[PDB]
Parts: structure tokens; sequence; C-alpha cells
């Protein structure tokens, strides 16, 4: 979820 | 006729040397890497700096710390880039792993290898006499590195210290506000922390040098074998001096304003008057007596000076006989 989900 | 110059002992025409490239932040190009590379885990603290998480690696599963760039001045940005890159593989650095961008709202993010998040503020109040000796040597290869790079940290305090404890290891970090010394410049008063500030600083003298991380690191040792945190605890800017000379005292200030032909602010000779010079016995009770040492304050009484240019280098503190039985040691 926060860079990568 | 002005304020009189100055110029640093050591590492003085070291930026002026080098080609502009090194000094030049503003013309340097950033390289991005890939953003989605990393997956952040937790917060680990905010402030109107940064928002500093740790994130995951997910290429080679190693844990990694990111920074989160505030929408500050692309000058700055550039400045603490450059400034981290010049210094990467130094001794006790903070390395620069990545920078990344937001591929939504354009926001860079700085990319660090993966650091125990306690810093040494929450460890140097119980540390040993050993331990005070091992770490402020640590802290001094950073200093020293940095020096004879051309840059001043200009921020040294507990908070911007990591420590690893277990593996005795220690990173400087937060070079958010270090700057590149060149011969003649006229800097910002305004920066370090407030219980760190040299009295160039509050005396508004904008010609310093890599002195001022020393007065800083001076302050972690006074606060360390007296066990006094802060040791100069004044409640604004003006009374930050004002605490500095009831320990200092003020003869040695008004000789020290008097030879750079400083024009010090009006306000202070309201609250300043006069203070006599207290030893430094005098801040020894049963409590810290086992960390005060005839070399310790000795050490310290020559890092604790008004006049920068009197204060001792980076490289002559680590010469010290303070230090003697950790040189031994390695
Ligand atoms: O440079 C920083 O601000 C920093 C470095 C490591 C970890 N947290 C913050």
């Amino acid at each position: 979820p926060a860079x990568m989900v | 006729s002005g304020p009189v110059p100055s110029r640093a002992r050591v590492y003085t025409d070291v930026n002026t040397h080098r080609p502009r490239e090194y000094w030049d932040y503003e013309s340097h190009v950033v390289e991005w890497g890939n953003q989605d590379d990393y997956q952040l885990v937790r917060k680990l603290g905010r402030g109107k700096y940064s928002e500093v998480f740790e994130a995951i690696n997910i290429t080679n599963n190693e844990k990694v710390v990111v920074k989160i760039l505030k929408p500050v001045k692309k000058k700055k940005i550039k400045r603490e880039i450059k400034i981290l890159e010049n210094l990467r593989g130094g001794p006790n650095i903070i390395t620069l792993a990545d920078i990344v961008k937001d591929p939504v709202s354009r926001t860079p993010a700085l990319v660090f290898e993966h650091v125990n998040n306690t810093d040494f503020k929450q460890l140097y109040q119980t540390l040993t006499d050993y331990d005070i000796r091992f770490y402020m040597y640590e802290i001094l290869k950073a200093l020293d590195y940095c020096h004879s790079m051309g840059i001043m940290h200009r921020d040294v305090k507990p908070h911007n210290v990591m420590i690893d404890h277990e593996h005795r290891k220690l990173r400087l970090i937060d070079w958010g506000l270090a700057e590149f010394y060149h011969p003649g410049q006229e800097y910002n008063v305004r920066v370090a922390s407030r219980y760190f500030k040299g009295p160039e600083l509050l005396v508004d003298y904008q010609m310093y040098d890599y002195s001022l991380d020393m007065w800083s690191l001076g302050c972690m040792l006074a606060s360390m074998i007296f066990r006094k945190e802060p040791f100069f605890h004044g409640h604004d800017n003006y009374d930050q001096l004002v605490r500095i000379a009831k320990v200092l005292g003020t003869e040695d200030l008004y000789d020290y304003i008097d030879k750079y032909n400083i024009e010090l602010d009006p306000r202070f000779n309201d609250i300043l008057g006069r203070h006599s010079r207290k030893r430094w016995e005098r801040f020894v009770h049963s409590e810290n007596q086992h960390l005060v040492s005839p070399e310790a304050l000795d050490f310290l009484d020559k890092l604790l000076r008004y006049d920068h240019q009197s204060r001792l280098t980076a490289r002559e503190a680590m010469e010290h006989p303070y230090f003697y039985t950790v040189v031994k040691d390695q």
C-alpha cells in the first residue's frame, strides 16, 4: 500500500 | 570598520582547490531510482523536517530507512544529496543507498542503509566511562572525515547520532543542515539546535567554520560526564548565551567580542551582567564523579571556548590523552 502497494 | 574576518585553522582551502563539480550542488543532476523496489513498514519519526519511515527492499529482502523530503526549496535538497554522495563510504557516516521520486506527486525520497532506530539520546545518559570515551572517538571519526572533505555538519546533537550498542557501531545522520565551507563566506547563524548553538551563532558572527561542530560536541560530552541533560538549558536564543556565560564567565565573552570586533545585540547588555568563571570541578557530585577525570575536564575545557579558533579541531581532539586507552585497544 506505500513505493510497493 | 566591520567585524574582523576569520578562517578555519584546518582544511581551509579544500573546497577552493576542488573542482567546481564537488561543491556546486545546484548544478548536480540527480539519478533517480525505482521507488517500487521499497515497501514502507512503519513510521519512525515526524517533525517539520521530513517523515522518516522504515521500509523493506523487496529486491534483496533487506531492511532500509526512507526519508520523505518536504516541499522545501530544490536548492537545499540538492545540497544534502551532494553532501551525502561526497561522504559516501566515510567512517561512521550514514550511507545513501538510493534516491527515488514519487510517480504521482514527484516528491523526492532518500533511501539509506538500515540503522537501528536507537539514537544516541536514548543511551548517552546511561553509559560507562569507557563507553563515553569510545563513542566520543567514533563521533570524532565522522567529524574529522567530513571536515577534511570541506563539509561542516552544523547540527551535532544526540538525536542526530544513531547507535547500535550491541555491535558497538555508530552513524552520524541528518545532513540537512550541512554546508560546504569556503573561506570568507558569511553563513546563516540560525543553524543547529538551541542547546548546542555555539557562541558565534548567538552573537551573530557569520564567518564561522568547522569549529562550530566542536562546540556542539563539547555540549554532548558535558551532558554525559556530568549527567546533566542538557548542559546549557536556555529558554531562548538570548538566554542560551546567558546560561553559557554563567559557566564560562563574561570576561572571556567580552574579550572574544572585542577581538573579532563583533557588534553585540544591545538587548544582551540588559541580561548579561558579570559572571565569574566556574571551574569544571564544581559540576561534579556523587552521581557523576566516576565519569569525571582530570583528562575529561582538560579535554572538555579545550572544547567549550568562546573563541572558535581556540577550540580543538577534530584531529587534535583524537590525540588527546583522554582517548589513550581507546586508541591502544584498536
Ligand atoms: O539522515 C537522516 O535523517 C536519517 C538517517 C537514518 C535514519 N533516519 C534518518
